[PDB]
């Protein structure tokens, strides 16, 4: 929830993966995000329901999108003979949706 | 849907479906309040029915003593015999309303918002202004479709 | 509708209520209709029976109380399908809450509070503990959490009261709330290569906090492997597994939206209670396992990982009182507890090896 | 004649009269009022050479004697209270003002939060709790005017009234403050003459114990009056009894009006009572019969009542006698002696549990904050404000910065219960360093540079630093938090995990029937204990501990560490404290005795 600086009542404003229900979302360059948008990708893969509780209001929006990644390797291009879950500095738990 | 309200549906009977963002502060309309003149010393009463003309208003109080428009002479003799050759004027707007035997009823304030499923992609979701009557108020939690 | 639901009901419902109570296979029907769609790990599909009632809670003077229900983890490989264990209990229960955090998503897993930036004033924000206030709340990755919000969980599963000590308020609140966790270990099946504990990267007292831990293995064995893939192929397509579902729903296994007014009902209706030939019984297993703990300490020549406490003989004392409220007497039988000698016990067998 | 009143005017005094002669304690009331402020008259008229006026009338009688009358005051009250005010001034000044009432009840089913207070309930009598805040400041009203006139001598006068007067309405007549009367001459005012009447208004939000999940609070508002002002601080929890009066004249005075809902609405009156909560507010309200401090005197002089109270506090644990005997000596808390020009020195008792888990350290807790008075719990964090004030204040009708009290300053005289000790950072623990000897706090930050006062007492229960080696290597350092925690600290009780069969006997049937010497006589016989009277320390009981403590060095220093002279003062205090017990005057060799044993112990 945050307001909007051309209409001054506050809007509750859906994510991306609110956003492109039915469809596709794009999502490139996983090593430089934040704990709290991968948690949100980690809820949106979960159970298909993203809930917010903050601050007067209290739902479940459902959000059932199909994400297209794009990765990028550690250092230089294909690090060693080591498999991609040691090759990307990514977690287990984003790797095994 | 809310994307397509033209001003050719004004004052017709539409119904649609969104998403409860906040609601407001229970106010106090009134229903039934007995009134004074400070001067003439006069009772009256006043009923109103349908409350929601936000800014009309819906009624005002009357803006002179009113005693003289009466159907009886001795009424009219000490209304005008106020003064000693002039007539008495309780005027400009002199009325008083006494609190200790009115009534009165409620109003909420919503507030109304699309879904965000469809189909905002470029745009800002846009938004409305509801209103509640009496038995309307304090029934809908601000989450719910 | 929740919250301020609605509790009392009509006439006809008690008297089907009345009738299903009766049954002698009672165990059985309620432990073959929540896995429909998962194959195996019966003591799992036994134990969320006994979680989905509530124990007993005594408030006897003094100002001390006691608690229900029970706590469990589920760590163990992929491929259990626990996470979808953890929805069918989000499914089936009156209140759940399902948070997989961390904190989920934009919502807090703890009680915060946030002044509201009009008036400057101070509300209760939320979180996942206040708004399932009398059920059961389910959490994905236990051990990858952060450690701020932590004191807060290990204070909520005992004394079932979350203190709040900010700036202006110290109010302290209630919170009714059985944990459900579910972990998962680093390697897999290792763990159990190595010393049954080294899980948790901080200390093993968070194994002596819970009630009854579940290990859950993998062993490759080709009928089984036909058979569960034979099995997610039938559950797929054209549902045949739901038509043969709908004829189990014409002879038993009652439903789902009977299932939850049956759970409601049962929970604030009766409150049962043991007796003390029972209380003997237990007595004389306990001392018992605490001295093959003895003998098995003083032999092996070190401690032990997963320690027992009389914290254990309390789980023990609880599940009885499960069980009974289920079968909606007051008082309690000896085989009614034996029942829970061999399952308790089946998690001591999970617990020492 | 005022406007010469009507006979049912007449009837509504008449009949409440009646019943004010009925039953006849509240004339015993007024004569008790009536002769102390005599009585209190006559000491300052004679020697050098307060109380206010409302009776509190309870809602059980009139039941009993009209139902009309009864159901007249809970329906609108602006018809019945002046004519019961009236009738009681007329016996009060028969017997020898206003003189308010109470309404104490037992409320005929308006005992509503407000949340659901508006709207059809206007203009009744509403009983409303819940939490204070943001109790605005005290500003003087006045009321008669008096004005010295010159050349010819003779004092004037003027009333002036208002709005939120007694509750009926009135037809408004303003009155400019005068300046040169008929005819034409200086009127230079004057003060001391002229009276004033205090005004203050509060804010109450709905309790956060009662309210729904997650959902915006919504709040009203009181006026106080005269002899209300200052009851309740910012924080408390505040039963409120008033009247909810609607005034102003709502936008349909001139038209195009905005402001688009009037009729603003809030509560007058009229006996705010401040309530025990759980966790702030002090609850030594208790009631002391003249049945309870005989029956206290008749338990008093026995010689195993340590050895009762001891078992007292375990109705459901077993063991542990001796932690049991800290903690009714910590309730107790010795005395506090301040010095001529210096600096005080310390009274109460600090003690931390130590020791495995699954030993019932947090269960302790809990009945040591139901059964003291102010208690407050505080477990992890923390930061920021416990400790301090945090100063975090915008105060609308001026710039101006107040300070608004943490977890420390609120729990003066009492029990702070901290725990997982070990997880405190050390930023906070200079703040714990800064309470518990120095006994103030001091505050400048940007600011108002100040030094208020907390003297709280402190029990926390820490963990060890790995496992639950609590034996096994060395107790040099299974705790680490050193040093000068270890020394603050009077007390180090260390508990183990022993396994025995006897023990599992003992623990087991228990447990097994705790599943089938009252405290709410104990607490009234602590505060007794506490109020009356302090010991002195006699010659009988120097020796023992000067003997005792110069063991405890010249032997304890070749067994373990540390011992300062903390420990000596520590055991004045729990000499002290044991003094209290028995509700003695002096001190006794006992008491030494009984104080070395527990240090014995404490610390071997
Ligand atoms: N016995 C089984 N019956 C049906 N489905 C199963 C079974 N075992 C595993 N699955 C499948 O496993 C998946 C769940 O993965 P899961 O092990 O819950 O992930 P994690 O536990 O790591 O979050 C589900 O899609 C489910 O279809
Ligand atoms: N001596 C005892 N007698 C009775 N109950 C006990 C005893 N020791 C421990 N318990 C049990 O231990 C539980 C409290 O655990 P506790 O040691 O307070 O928590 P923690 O160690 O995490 O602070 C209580 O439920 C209580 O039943």
């Amino acid at each position: 929830v945050r307001k909007d600086p051309i209409t001054k009542e506050w809007t509750l404003e859906g994510g991306a993966l609110v956003l492109a229900d039915k469809g596709v979302c794009l999502i490139d360059e996983f090593d430089k995000m934040n704990d709290q948008d991968r948690t949100s990708i980690h809820e949106a893969m979960e159970q298909q329901s993203i809930s917010i509780s903050k601050a007067g209001i209290v739902t479940t929006l459902q959000a059932r999108c199909s994400i297209i990644a794009a990765a990028n390797p550690n250092g230089g291009r294909y690090n060693s003979t080591l498999p991609l879950a040691q090759n990307v500095s990514l977690t287990e738990p984003i790797l095994s949706r | 849907p809310l994307r397509d309200l033209d001003s050719e549906h004004v004052s017709k009977i539409v119904r649609l479906s969104g998403i409860i963002i906040s609601t407001s502060v229970l106010s106090s309309r009134a229903t039934y309040l007995s009134i004074m003149c400070r001067n003439c010393r006069h009772t009256t009463s006043i009923t109103i029915n349908n409350f929601n003309s936000i800014t009309g208003n819906t009624v005002s109080l009357p803006r002179s003593c009113l005693s003289t428009i009466e159907s009886e002479s001795s009424m009219a003799n000490e209304s005008n015999i106020g003064d000693e050759s002039t007539k008495k004027n309780c005027g400009p707007d002199p009325y008083i309303i006494i609190h200790e035997s009115s009534k009165f009823i409620d109003q909420q304030f919503l507030k109304l918002q699309e879904i965000p499923e469809l189909v905002p992609v470029g745009e800002m979701p846009r938004n409305l202004t509801m209103t509640c009557d009496r038995y309307l108020t304090n029934k809908v939690i601000p989450g719910t479709r | 509708s929740i919250w301020n639901s609605v509790t009392m009901f009509t006439e006809e419902e008690e008297e089907e209520f009345l009738q299903l109570s009766r049954n002698p296979k009672l165990y059985e029907i309620l432990t073959n209709s929540i896995a429909p769609s998962i194959f195996g790990n019966e003591d799992i599909k036994k134990a969320i029976v006994c979680l989905l009632m509530g124990g007993s809670k005594k408030i006897l003077p003094d100002g001390m109380r006691l608690r229900g229900d029970i706590n469990v983890l589920l760590l163990g490989d992929p491929g259990t399908a626990k996470s979808q264990l953890l929805k069918f209990v989000e499914k089936v229960s009156p209140i759940a809450v399902y948070t997989s955090g961390k904190g989920s998503s934009a919502a807090g897993l703890t009680a915060s509070v946030q002044r509201d930036p009009m008036t400057r004033e101070f509300y209760l924000e939320g979180g996942a503990m206040v708004l399932a206030d009398g059920g059961v709340v389910c959490i994905d990755e236990f051990d990858k959490m952060r450690d701020e919000d932590r004191v807060a969980i290990h204070e909520a599963m005992e004394q079932q009261t979350i203190s709040i000590a900010k700036a202006g308020i110290t109010t302290v609140l209630n919170s009714r709330t059985s944990v459900l966790a579910a972990a998962n270990p680093i390697y897999g099946r290792y763990d159990d290569l190595k010393s049954p504990g080294d899980n948790i990267d901080f200390q093993t007292t968070i194994l002596s906090r819970f009630d009854m831990i579940f290990i859950v293995k993998d062993d490759h064995n080709e009928e089984r492997d036909i058979s569960i893939a034979n099995h997610v192929i039938n559950i797929h397509t054209g549902n045949a597994n739901a038509m043969q579902n709908q004829q189990e729903e014409n002879g038993s296994e009652i439903s789902i939206e009977k299932m939850k007014r049956y759970i409601t009902y049962c929970r604030l209706k009766c409150a049962p209670r043991l007796s003390p030939q029972a209380a003997e019984k237990l007595s004389s297993n306990f001392v018992t396992i605490r001295k093959q703990l003895l003998i098995n300490e003083l032999e092996s020549t070190e401690r032990s990982s997963i320690p027992i406490t009389i914290r254990q003989l309390e789980a023990i004392i609880r599940i009885t009182e499960s069980l009974a409220k289920l079968e909606l007497s007051p008082i309690a039988q000896e085989r009614h507890v034996d029942e829970a000698i061999r399952l308790f016990q089946a998690s001591t067998m999970d617990a020492a090896s | 004649t005022f406007f010469a009143p009507d006979a049912v005017f007449g009837d509504r005094v008449r009949r409440f009269q009646e019943f004010l002669d009925t039953f006849t304690s509240y004339r015993d009331s007024v004569r008790s009022i009536q002769v102390y402020n005599s009585n209190n008259a006559a000491n300052y008229n004679d020697d050098q050479d307060i109380l206010p006026h409302r009776i509190i009338i309870s809602l059980d009688d009139l039941r009993e004697f009209d139902r009309s009358f009864w159901s007249g005051i809970l329906v609108e009250p602006a018809y019945f209270i002046p004519p019961a005010e009236k009738a009681l001034t007329d016996l009060a000044d028969s017997m020898d003002h206003p003189w308010k009432l109470s309404f104490k009840g037992s409320f005929g089913a308006h005992a509503l939060s407000p949340r659901t207070l508006t709207a059809q309930h206007l203009n009744k009598l509403v009983s409303v709790e819940g939490i204070v805040t943001k109790t605005s400041l005290v500003r003087p009203k006045l009321i008669r005017s008096v004005h010295y006139a010159a050349k010819t001598g003779r004092f004037h006068y003027r009333d002036y009234t208002d709005a939120t007067t007694t509750l009926t309405t009135r037809i408004p007549t303003p009155a400019i403050y005068p300046t040169e009367d008929t005819e034409g001459n200086k009127l230079t005012t004057e003060y001391g003459y002229s009276t004033f009447i205090d005004h203050q208004r509060i804010t109450v939000q709905e309790m956060p114990e009662m309210a729904p999940a997650g959902q915006l609070p919504r709040s009203i508002d009181v006026i106080l009056d005269d002899d209300l002002v200052d009851k309740t601080k910012p924080g408390d929890r505040v039963n409120v009894v008033g009247v909810f009066k609607s005034l102003g004249a709502g936008g349909m005075n001139q038209s195009n009006s905005n402001t688009l809902i009037g009729f603003k609405t809030l509560i007058l009156g009229n006996t705010v009572y401040p309530l025990h909560a759980r966790s702030t507010g002090v609850a030594a309200r208790q009631m002391l019969t003249d049945f309870d401090i005989r029956n206290i005197n008749k338990l008093s002089k026995k010689k195993d009542i340590f050895d009762i109270l001891s078992q007292s506090l375990a109705p459901s644990i077993y063991g542990h006698d001796h932690i049991k005997k800290a903690i009714l000596l910590m309730l107790m808390g010795g005395v506090e002696k301040n010095l001529e020009n210096g600096s005080h020195l310390r009274g109460d008792i600090n003690i931390l549990m130590v020791g495995d888990p699954s030993t019932a350290k947090s269960q302790l807790l809990r009945f040591v904050l139901n059964t003291a008075s102010l208690a407050i719990a505080t477990t992890g964090r923390g930061s920021s404000g416990v400790g301090l004030t945090a100063a975090v204040t915008t105060d609308r009708e001026t710039g101006e910065r107040r300070l608004e009290a943490g977890a420390m300053v609120l729990a003066d005289r009492g029990v702070v219960c901290i725990d997982e000790f070990d997880k405190m950072t050390d930023v906070d623990r200079v703040a714990i360093h800064e309470v518990m000897e120095q006994q103030t706090v001091t505050i400048a930050k940007a600011g108002i540079h100040t030094t208020l006062n907390a003297r709280c007492s402190v029990i926390a229960a820490a963990n060890p630093v790995f496992g639950q080696y609590d034996v096994n290597r060395d107790p040099h350092q299974n705790i680490a938090l050193p040093d000068s925690l270890l020394s603050r600290f009077d007390l180090l009780f260390v508990v183990t995990d022993d396994i025995n069969e006897i023990r599992d006997r003992s623990i087991s049937e228990h447990v097994l029937r705790t599943h089938r010497v009252t405290i709410p006589f104990l607490r009234k016989y602590v505060q007794y204990a506490k109020e009356r009277v302090i010991p002195q320390l006699t010659q009988e009981a120097i020796n023992v501990i000067v003997k005792n403590y110069t063991d405890l060095r010249n032997d304890d220093n070749t067994k373990k560490s540390p011992i300062t002279a903390r420990t000596l003062e520590t055991l004045i205090r729990l000499a002290t404290a044991h003094a209290k017990v028995r509700l003695s005057k002096t001190v006794n060799k006992v008491d030494a005795k009984v104080a070395a044993n527990l240090l014995r112990f404490a610390l071997l």
